[PDB]
């Protein structure tokens, strides 16, 4: 079904440093308390903007995610896996099996249903529920970003309440369009029956964020400046707190 | 004609090479090459 | 006003397997190697091999250091010494034209080193060989791998060779005791196509400078900071 965001899926908007300072950014950001899509299904989903991805698992289920525009051999596209030892990024034409997905076996990974064809291979990256990994993919200017975070949670289901900046992990030149991606899971083999585990796709709008930087620079707190009239209040003072009295944010019309 | 003695250039390209002078027969490989970039 | 320009920039492409291979191919089947995803240090391009003899048709070796590319070519292959001097923009001879052939415009870079210890042989090294009748001269960067027997006259070949019936190939057959001109040369080319192919001063402090930061240029002292900065 669906989730709500609350403040999660804001990440730094660029590698520019800020100190106890409130910097206000309009940006392809996921929308506060918006509704984000639950999976405990791996369905063809749009990329749309950009996607926000919270995976809330212990057995490792989430193995990777492919980017493409035709998701077929035709167009070549960005698949991310991981092995643990190395996680595999590669922009390259790959024709992709109706279910791909990692088989694990009783745990070692036997099996890899994800792709029938390795060819035009432009590029290739070899790389290093009480986890909650957060991961937002953004695909702008021909440069693919991936921005990941780690929290240590505790709740059964659904995204916890809470802040935390998502830095940007990794960024590549890929220059394909990305229209569409799939989560590969770790089907495990009984016939396949899958570990418990949830994973959360958002898609990014473009919105406007007043960020709160600390004195380390890490985003403590953000404001989504359409999120309701005391957060266009919020965003219009330039401040997380708003004096007693009467302030014009905007403009209605018909 | 031509053909003539093109063929005579060629069989003694080719005589040089297997008696051993291999690099007289690289000079006579090079008049073949400008023989025939003539008309 | 600034006393001195600081300029900072970040702190390999497999150029070794590319020169120093052992196996180099015949000029006819000419190989290419494309080169992508990597750094490479085109300041030592001076000593990427030895008794080395390069040329630069476009900017300096220096200046490739400072360029990007999507993909870089390196061609390589074996002919004679006396004719290197045809894997140049605008020649034409056997080579230039029936083997392999740089366009007009071409900026890139010749490398060529005399080859006779490893490709010479008593009795001949017959490995190597040569177009030497082709009804048409290359494109460039065309390749001819076709044995098809070079009909000279106006009577068929019959798929042999004999009288006005050439075979298109010819051998080298290097020797040691050849003169330089007909020794063996390995020849390895490098065309830039336009990025994933890529190639700093001294810090100073507390003085006025106008510094370029990756990009970023600037004026001003720089001095040590108290700031906890993010990795990104």
């Amino acid at each position: 079904a669906y989730t709500n965001s609350f403040t999660r899926g804001v990440y730094y908007p660029d590698k520019v440093f800020r100190s106890s300072v409130l910097h206000s950014t309009q940006d392809l950001f996921l929308p506060f308390f918006s509704n984000v899509t639950w999976f405990h299904d791996n369905p063809v989903l749009p990329f749309n903007d950009g996607v926000y991805f919270a995976s809330t698992e212990k057995s490792n289920i989430i193995r990777g995610w492919i980017f493409g525009t035709t998701l077929d051999s035709k167009t070549q596209s960005l698949l991310i896996v991981n092995n643990a030892t190395n996680v595999v990024i590669k922009v390259c034409e790959f024709q992709f099996c109706n279910d791909p997905f990692l088989g694990v076996y009783y745990w070692m990974e036997s099996e890899f249903r994800v792709y029938s064809s390795a060819n035009n291979c432009t590029f290739e990256y070899v790389s290093q529920f009480k986890n909650l990994r957060e991961f937002v993919f953004k695909n702008i200017d021909g440069y693919f970003k991936i921005y990941s975070k780690h929290t240590p949670i505790n709740l059964v289901r659904d995204l916890p309440q809470g802040f935390s900046a998502l830095e940007p992990l990794v960024d590549l030149p890929i220059g394909i369009n990305i229209t569409r991606f799939q989560t590969l899971l770790a089907l495990h083999r009984s016939g396949w029956t899958a570990g418990a585990a949830a994973y959360y796709v958002g898609y990014l709008q473009p919105r406007t964020f007043l960020l709160k930087y600390n004195e380390n620079g890490t985003i403590t707190d953000a404001v989504d400046c359409a999120l309701d009239p005391l957060s266009e209040t919020k965003c219009t003072l330039k401040s997380f707190t708003v004096e007693k009295g009467i302030y014009q944010t905007s403009n209605f019309r018909v | 004609d031509k053909l003539w003695i093109l063929q005579k250039i060629y069989e003694i390209m080719v005589r040089l090479d297997e008696e051993g002078h291999g690099e007289a027969s690289l000079m006579v490989s090079d008049l073949i090459y400008e023989f025939m970039k003539r008309d | 006003q600034p006393t001195e320009s600081i300029v900072r920039f970040p702190n390999l492409c497999p150029f070794d397997e590319v020169f120093n291979a052992t196996r180099f191919a015949s000029v006819y089947a000419w190989n290419r190697k494309r080169i992508s995803n990597c750094v490479a240090d085109y300041s030592v391009l001076y000593n990427f091999a030895p008794f080395s003899a390069f040329k630069c048709y476009g900017v300096s070796p220096t200046k490739l250091n400072d360029l990007c590319f999507t993909n870089v070519y390196a061609d390589s292959f074996v002919i004679r010494g006396n004719e290197v001097s045809q894997i140049a923009p605008g020649q034409t001879g056997n080579i230039a034209d029936y083997n392999y052939k740089l366009p007009d415009d071409f900026t890139g870079c010749v490398i060529a080193w005399n080859s006779n210890k490893l490709d010479s042989k008593v009795g001949g090294n017959y490995n190597y060989r040569y177009r030497l009748f082709r009804k048409s001269n290359l494109k460039p960067f065309e390749r001819d791998i076709s044995t098809e027997i070079y009909q000279a006259g106006n009577k068929p070949c019959n798929g042999v060779a004999g009288v006005n019936c050439y075979f298109p190939l010819q051998s080298y057959g290097f020797r040691p005791t050849y003169g330089v001109g007909h020794q063996p040369y390995r020849v390895v080319v490098l065309s830039f196509e336009l990025a994933t192919v890529c190639g700093s001063t001294n810090l100073v402090k507390n003085k006025c400078v106008n510094f370029n930061f990756n990009g970023l240029t600037g004026t001003g002292v720089l001095t040590e900071s108290n700031k906890k900065f993010l990795p990104f």
